[PDB]
């Protein structure tokens, strides 16, 4: 279907409390969180809206991909423009740039 | 003072060239001249409105003020005391040929 872009160069996550009354203060290591990402869905395909559960250190988070770029092997820039829409899908691998950003609740810190 | 002791600021830059050339400004609007500045090279990497996720690591590593962006800047800002320089400016826009010799005297007197 893609031919070229198979990977996923960057992608947005938006991260969401799953329940309102579990608000934690803890510094969550946005590279924990995409090292556990990588570790437990490996060459998985993922497209924009597409939503997950996700336990980390006990706790349960919503996560939104709110967009995806997707890229070829070989390309040394990413020139690809982000793609917003649902269209677009990808390859996880162990170099995608994650970019986490707050839910629309904006209780995650 | 912060920007040069950071290597924030190009070794172009001459100070007091800038400072001859701000006539008539006060002490509050050379500040927004270096905002206007700052700004002028910070929209070269964010391209605020074309396109998102150009911010990135090797772009932003290398920030520099460069002596190009405080003369657009310079259009920006326009001072207020000195607002009747720019009139007698205009009043000579014809420019000045010495078709003759009494001209070059009259202008000695």
């Amino acid at each position: 279907y893609s031919g070229k872009q198979s990977y996923l160069g960057s992608i947005d996550i938006d991260i969401s409390f799953r329940a309102r009354g579990k608000a934690v203060s803890t510094v969550f290591d946005q590279d924990e969180l995409a090292k556990q990402f990588v570790r437990c869905y490996e060459s998985q395909i993922f497209s924009p809206t597409q939503y997950l559960i996700m336990e980390f250190q006990g706790h349960f988070f919503d996560l939104k991909i709110r967009n995806v770029q997707a890229i070829d092997l070989g390309d040394i820039e990413p020139t690809s423009a982000v793609a917003t829409g649902i269209e677009t899908k990808g390859i996880l691998t162990k170099q995608t740039q994650i970019n986490f950003f707050k839910g629309r609740d904006g209780l995650v810190n | 003072k912060k920007m040069r002791e950071n290597n924030m600021m190009s070794d172009d830059v001459n100070l007091a060239e800038l400072a001859a050339l701000t006539k008539n400004f006060s002490g509050a609007e050379i500040e927004g001249l270096v905002k206007s500045a700052s700004s002028f090279a910070i929209n070269k990497t964010v391209n605020i409105g074309k396109g998102a996720t150009k911010l990135n690591t090797k772009d932003i590593a290398k920030l520099k003020v460069t002596r190009e962006d405080f003369l657009n800047a310079l259009n920006d800002v326009t001072p207020a005391f000195g607002i009747s320089e720019e009139d007698l400016k205009t009043c000579v826009e014809g420019g000045m040929m010495l078709y003759s010799e009494r001209v070059n005297s009259i202008l000695k007197n």
